[PDB]
């Protein structure tokens, strides 16, 4: 099983900023953790671990 | 000065699709696209192979179509794609979206026979119309072939395929097929749904056009699609 | 409205890895490239540019 860091910069509603961090998931995980995103994505970054 | 009998020669496009392509030479447009096509070919890895382009115009006839599903543009990794949307070749293990379009299909319908393979001609000889915006891409790139011009001709096929009589049903997937494809709902029976990428809001198993679409057909009295593949 | 640039860094059948750059995608785009990415992504960057 490949495991990944998952960062993501998102957006809000009044225009703030800020990162979500999540180690260790799978590329399923990263599917429902993207499909689950109600903000507006700024950056996205997936990497192997 | 664009010739129909050069371009379907060159392109091995069935003279059966003669009605709905040859006004497109008449647009300013096409020779630019035939020109930047051309050009790309000699300086880059360009798919599908020519043969392959329009293959789409090989497995029926306009008068044998019975429903549209737009794509956006080709597999962009040698052997993938063959000239028809979502499509793979047989030796091709179906990529993430195509095995969400499988599962939808075999959830609709639980006694099909589904061989666990991608390839799509089966659905092509039965008038289903698998028909991407952008016909070619350069090897690694997607999009990379999207703003040359083939949009506009497969929006003029489109049309004119649409005019010729109502009833076609329309089958569109994900924001750009909407945005792009927008037939009268009066006219056509235009079905809608979320993308089959596993990254779409809602699962794509849950997509019930196959079930929908057949419902359709059988109030014009048609036969239906058999969705087994 | 929004335009994105995508990068991945992916690994083949034979192990070897290669860069693909994917320039000025819509982010519905980006989730049909990604439905049709078949080997191994060992990195992935997507990032808004306007």
């Amino acid at each position: 099983l490949d495991s990944y860091d998952v960062t993501m910069l998102l957006q809000d509603d009044n225009g703030k900023q800020y990162y979500e961090y999540h180690k260790g998931l799978s590329l399923s995980d990263f599917e429902v953790l993207y499909g689950n995103t109600v903000d507006e994505i700024i950056k996205l970054r997936v990497d192997k671990i | 000065p664009l010739d129909w009998t050069t371009f379907r020669r060159v392109f091995l496009i069935d003279d059966a699709w003669r009605p709905l392509m040859e006004p497109e030479l008449a647009n300013p447009l096409t020779a630019h696209l035939l020109a930047e096509y051309n050009r790309r070919c000699q300086t880059e890895e360009v798919l599908p192979p020519r043969e392959d382009v329009f293959s789409w115009t090989r497995y029926c006839t306009p008068d044998e179509v019975r429903v549209v599903i737009i794509g956006q543009d080709p597999y962009h990794h040698p052997g993938q794609a063959h000239g028809l949307a979502f499509s793979v070749r047989a030796n091709v293990p179906p990529p993430p979206s195509l095995r969400n379009v499988l599962a939808a299909v075999k959830n609709c319908y639980p006694e099909a026979r589904m061989s666990g393979h991608g390839c799509l001609e089966k659905w092509a000889r039965d008038g289903v119309l698998l028909l991407n915006t952008t016909l070619t891409v350069k090897r690694g790139a997607a999009a990379s072939h999207s703003r040359i011009g083939w949009d506009r001709f497969v929006g003029g096929v489109i049309r004119r395929l649409a005019a010729r009589r109502p009833g076609l049903v329309f089958m569109l997937w994900g924001t750009h097929a909407q945005n792009a494809i927008r037939p009268d709902p009066r006219v056509h029976c235009v079905l809608k749904f979320s993308h089959p990428s596993p990254l779409s809001k809602v699962p794509f198993g849950t997509c019930q056009h196959f079930l929908v679409a057949n419902r359709y057909l059988e109030t014009r009295s048609i036969s239906p699609i058999d969705w087994s593949v």
